[PDB]
């Protein structure tokens, strides 16, 4: 299961950046 | 003479939609307005414009018709509204100054004896300011012509009112505006003036090169008044202007870094509350 | 006839070009600054007259094509930092 | 690939040990090139194997889309005379495979055989079946019906609880605790009328042989009422009878609405137009509702750009794409706009990269209702593969947009993004 | 060869365990 | 014999105007008449309003010699667009939004010409810079009560988009009349005009304040900020122990460190980067 393993902490990695990306987005339109 | 003008939101808005009226051909339609104001000072201000007929041709710059008796019966029917408004001049929709309308000012110089024009943008395309204004006067040469009537530059800027700025405001809701943030508006007002010098210089370069490479007169004037230009342009790779230029670059700087000093320690000690608070807290609620 | 990178001129050259006499110099710059085509100052001690401002005068088909070279070279360099500019900020201008 | 197919040939175990293979390479995949060239290499080892196990090759297949290799197979397996691995797939490509790739496939496996031909190409007996299985095996409940029967107003509680009634007997063909009582249905101006037409079409849900004459009682050239839009209604109720079932029903509509009438009646016919080809593509649908376009009415613009959007599903002609996109911003109206959207949003159906420069001239054009489209098109180009590029711009060019009219349709072009692997969407 | 790809994951779940912890704070000032 | 789920399109020009000539005559009610036409049964699109001499009182306002409206809507024809007179508008400054006992009146006068009537109550004294107090009204039969007046087909025109006032469900709101939701349509050729009213050209980007001006801006900026930093050390070193749910209850008063020291941090920041770029700038554009 060590494929499926690595492929989840990949697809994770990638998907925790477009949380990181559309929160700042929101955080910096909250304050106009 | 008039100093500079001002123009309220109300005008340049009806003139949009002046154009979207008759100008379902699109071609070459020169929609004329007259304008509605009052020069409570050598400084001007309009507020009111209405409409007036107007057909010309493509070619055959002296043929068209600016309506006298429309002219004084909507007049008299704003008289009969607003008795403080008087007329002050017009506005033509063309994107440029055109050949026929110094005969345009002459003809309704009777009911104004400054008649100003203001070209409106109704497609800016060009990025910058819109509306400007134009006045006549003489410009008596001495190449031999007696004298001319070509018009000059009067600045201009769009004004605001205290319930007109309320309605442009509540219309700005399909735009984000950063004015709010400041350190970055300041910025875009660099690029956007770096991109107009860059706009007028390639005119002129487009200009001098057209008149250089033996299509159209060389103009006796403008390319001595331009010699000016290049006289100015001191020199970067001087002495003492260096020598000031780095003395007041640190004197900036010690505010600059007084500031991200005191800054710092603010940081730190939101920090070290946010700690304390947490954990005191965490240790009564465990 | 100089482009403004040593605009001073000594007093020889203006003796020698103008064949006046060594003393009689400044009085004919100072008739100059008396009408207004040259607005520029004189300094005794190195004996150099300074210059700020020349009238300007009617000009050629070559020089217009020069003008248009310099305006050129002036025209690139606002073009070349206003990518300095919007390529080093991004989301501050945004 | 080059080792893999000997290493998935290396002695191991024929099951799942070397069947996960296929899905743990197509859950998690990068592209559409790499997919099909691993995909490629796994019909050889489900075929050349000693023991080919039919049923499972038309998953593989439906994403290889070829017309030759199930040509192919059935070639193979029409002379093998083994009727018992026959039809499966032939009732496989039917529940799982696209209608496109169906009826480009039959010409090539029929130029015994002919009712299995007859199976794979109308599915009316598996349509019976479904139909036989809703009747027989049927525990509709009718008390919580007169629970909602105390709700009175002019409103929905009266008037629109006719569909919620309906969403509780669709496909059922048991309208009995409808027809219980006429006075019930005699409460509303014009307007659910239309939607009490209509609920007749969701009970009786694949009934072929209910024709015509079931509805017959309620048609616009038999009663002929006061109220035309009963009438109107009927054709809509028609339309939703034969869902993706274009065949008589179809030319019925074809030249119902080639004489039609005012735009109540051509509403209800063009949504039946529209809902009994969908996928179709075809050109006289498509030009007789192009004329519904051209009619210039702010009440059929919802009638006639779900249906071109309907037709010309996934097909992303250059013509529908231009003419519409075109026609949708001169329109001073906003029913036409409104039921524009979701039509030129139809004309995409998960090509992925394909759909992107539509969207990029689309979703940054003044128009909300276009922005609407444009996320509504974001929505479907990038459906089931979710990638991060296309959640990227759908949370990020409405989460933070001027206007509140496209926010709320802006998350909900979420749900069609992540339906394939739900663990993490509420946490998103 | 498999403690290869054993190390691999491990700096994945590193990177994926330090964006994860540096995105609550951003959310943590969104709902304020 | 249905209403639907209406829709009213204004133009910038009318809210301007209407908001002008409803601060113009501010302690009273103001008049006027709208423009437009009806564009589908659906939506009503209103695209021009005008005004008319009155005549005022106390508690009402009249109009004069109606040669006036005669021959001004006779006169609009001649020039561009020939629409019809679809509504009437008035102002309330103050009140509550709403038709009041004499507004009604009226209101059957203009629908008993044409059914598709609207009028618009604006308010001058309540709107503010973002957002401007509006309303659209439609009278209602008074004899019918026990049908239903709009079926609401939809789901456009209800507590969706907008919820009913307060004042208005005083004075009458759902009974006698209702509102109606204003969306506004925007051309493309004022569209790109009305986002471009604020920019100066290239003078204003590219231009050094002056640097003794500047120079003493900073000294007095830092002078203060000597003081409030020293007010500053005692705020921070007094902080006695007693939890900030009562510390902001003794800083309700005067005081003012932690507070004042960011701002002068961004008016500093912002407004020394700037000129130093803008700066360097002007001395490597022009050469």
């Amino acid at each position: 299961d060590l494929y499926s393993r690595y492929k989840k902490l990949q697809q994770e990695l990638e998907f925790l950046e477009v949380q990181e990306e559309y929160i700042k987005d929101e955080q910096k339109n909250l304050k106009k | 003479a008039v100093q500079k003008v001002v123009v309220h939101p109300l005008v340049l808005l009806s003139v949009v939609d002046h154009f979207n009226r008759i100008g379902k051909v699109g071609n070459q339609k020169r929609v004329v307005g007259v304008l509605l104001g009052s020069w409570q000072k050598k400084v001007l201000d309009v507020s009111n414009s209405f409409a007036v007929p107007f057909d010309e041709d493509d070619k055959d710059d002296s043929v068209w018709f600016l309506d006298h008796d429309y002219l004084e019966n909507m007049y008299g029917m704003f008289k009969k509204v607003n008795a403080r408004e008087r007329i002050v001049g017009w506005y033509h929709t063309g994107p440029k100054l055109h050949k026929n309308d110094i005969a345009i000012n002459e003809l309704m110089k009777r009911y104004c004896p400054n008649s100003v024009l203001v070209i409106i943008d109704v497609k800016p395309k060009d990025l910058g300011l819109p509306t400007e204004a134009y006045i006549s006067v003489e410009e008596v040469h001495d190449d031999g012509t007696p004298t001319s009537k070509t018009f000059e530059h009067v600045t201009s800027e769009i004004g605001a009112e205290e319930a007109e700025e309320v309605g442009v405001e509540h219309l700005l809701r399909d735009i984000k505006d950063t004015t709010v943030g400041t350190l970055s508006q300041r910025i875009t007002n660099q690029v956007h003036g770096l991109k107009g010098l860059n706009s007028k210089l390639l005119d002129i370069r487009s200009y001098l090169e057209k008149v250089a490479t033996g299509k159209l007169p060389i103009n006796h004037q403008i390319i001595y008044q331009l010699q000016d230009v290049f006289n100015l342009l001191p020199d970067v790779s001087l002495q003492e202007f260096v020598k000031a230029f780095y003395l007041k670059t640190n004197d900036q700087m010690v505010v600059v870094y007084l500031a991200s000093l005191i800054r710092s320690v603010v940081a730190l000690h939101n920090l070290i509350n946010n700690k304390i608070a947490n954990r005191d807290a965490e240790k009564k609620e465990g | 006839t100089r482009p403004a990178n040593h605009r001073q001129l000594t007093f020889e050259e203006i003796a020698k070009s103008a064949k006046i006499t060594v003393n009689e110099v400044e009085l004919l710059v100072m008739k100059a600054l008396s009408v207004g085509l040259v607005k520029g100052s004189i300094d005794e001690v190195d004996k150099r007259v300074h210059m700020t401002w020349v009238q300007p005068r009617v000009l050629d088909l070559q020089q217009i094509k020069g003008m248009k070279d310099r305006l050129e070279f002036w025209c690139t360099d606002v073009k070349s930092m206003e990518m300095l500019v919007e390529h080093q900020a991004h989301d501050i201008l945004t | 690939l080059d080792v893999f197919e000997k290493t998935i040939l290396e002695s191991n175990d024929v099951p799942g040990m070397l069947a996960y293979s296929l899905k743990l390479c197509m859950s998690l995949m990068q592209n559409k090139q790499f997919r099909n060239k691993v995909l490629r290499v796994l019909v050889k080892i489900y075929m050349n194997l000693e023991k080919p196990d039919f049923i499972n090759v038309c998953q593989c297949l439906i994403f290889l889309d070829d017309p030759q290799a199930v040509s192919d197979i059935l070639e193979k397996l029409v002379k093998e005379d083994n009727l018992l691995m026959a039809y499966q797939i032939c009732f496989d490509l039917y529940e799982s495979a696209s209608q496109q790739f169906l009826s480009s496939v039959i010409q090539n496996l029929r130029t015994d055989q002919t009712l299995k031909m007859i199976k794979i190409l109308s599915g009316e007996m598996a349509i019976e079946l479904h139909l036989q299985f809703l009747i027989r095996n049927n525990n509709t409940d009718l008390m919580i019906l007169k629970n909602t029967k105390d709700a009175v107003r002019n409103s929905v509680c009266h008037t629109a609880t006719v569909i919620a009634n309906s969403f509780m007997h669709c496909g059922t063909t048991s309208d009995q605790f409808l027809r219980d009582n006429l006075e019930w249905l005699a409460r509303a101006t014009n307007w659910a009328k239309f939607t009490a037409t209509a609920s007749l079409g969701v009970i009786h849900k694949g009934h072929e042989k209910e024709a015509l004459q079931l509805m017959a009682t309620y048609l616009p050239k038999d009663t002929s009422p006061g109220s035309a839009y009963q009438e109107g209604g009927g054709l809509y109720a028609l339309g939703l009878i034969h869902a993706n079932h274009g065949g008589d029903i179809i030319d019925y509509l074809l030249n119902q609405l080639k004489n039609a009438s005012n735009d109540i009646v051509r509403h209800g016919g063009s949504l039946g137009l529209g809902l009994a080809a969908m996928g179709t593509a075809r050109q006289d649908v498509y030009d007789l509702l192009k004329t519904n376009l051209y009619q210039d009415d702010a009440v059929t613009g919802e009638a006639a750009g779900l249906a071109l959007g309907l037709v010309m599903l996934g097909s992303k002609n250059a013509q529908a794409i231009e003419d519409m996109v075109g026609y949708a911003q001169e329109t001073q109206h906003e029913k036409i706009l409104r039921g524009l959207a979701v039509g030129i949003a139809l004309v995409m159906y998960g090509r992925m990269e394909e759909a992107d420069a539509l969207i990029e001239s689309l979703c940054r054009d003044k128009d909300p209702i276009l922005r609407r489209s444009g996320m509504y098109t974001v929505a479907m180009a990038y459906c089931g593969s979710g990638n991060n590029k296309a959640i990227r711009r759908l949370l990020h060019v409405a989460v933070s947009d001027v206007n509140d009219d496209v926010r709320r349709a802006a998350v909900e072009s979420l749900g069609f993004i992540l339906f394939r692997t739900p663990e993490q969407c509420p946490s998103v | 060869l498999r403690q290869y790809y054993l190390s691999k994951i491990e700096e994945l779940q590193l990177i994926v365990n330090d964006k994860s912890q540096n995105l609550r704070r951003l959310q943590a000032q969104r709902n304020e | 014999a249905v209403d639907t789920a209406e829709q009213v399109y204004i133009s910038s020009l009318a809210l301007l105007k209407m908001l002008k000539h409803g601060r113009a005559g501010v302690p009273m009610e103001v008049m006027g008449l709208m423009l437009g036409e009806f564009v589908d049964d659906y939506t009503v699109r209103v695209i021009d309003v005008f005004a008319m001499p009155q005549s005022g009182t106390g508690v009402s306002v009249e109009a004069v010699d109606p040669v006036f409206q005669a021959k001004m809507l006779d006169m609009l024809k001649q020039t561009g667009r020939p629409e019809m007179v679809v509504g009437w508008y008035h102002s309330h400054p103050g009140f509550g939004c709403w038709l009041s006992g004499v507004d009604i009146n009226t209101q059957q006068s203009f629908e008993a010409l044409s059914e598709r009537a609207v009028a618009v109550v604006v308010d001058p004294i309540q709107s503010v810079k973002g957002k401007v107090v509006i309303d659209a009204f439609r009278l209602i039969n008074a004899n019918m009560m026990v049908l239903g007046h709009e079926p609401r087909q939809t789901t456009s025109n209800l507590g969706h988009l907008n919820k009913p006032s307060i004042q208005a469900l005083i004075h009458g709101l759902n009974r006698h009349y209702y509102s109606i939701t204003i969306n506004y349509r925007k051309n493309e050729l004022e569209q790109k005009m009305l986002l471009n009213l604020h920019k100066k050209s290239w003078m204003e980007g590219l231009t050094l304040q002056d640097y003794s001006e500047h120079c003493k801006h900073n000294e007095s900026v830092v002078k203060e900020m000597l003081e409030l930093a020293k007010n500053y050390n005692k705020a921070v070193e007094e902080e006695d122990k007693m939890t900030p749910e009562q510390l902001a209850i003794k800083n309700v008063g005067k005081q003012d460190p932690k507070r004042h020291l960011e701002e002068h941090v961004d008016v500093l920041m912002t407004s020394n980067i700037v000129q130093c770029l803008a700066a360097m700038l002007d001395t490597v554009v022009f050469k």
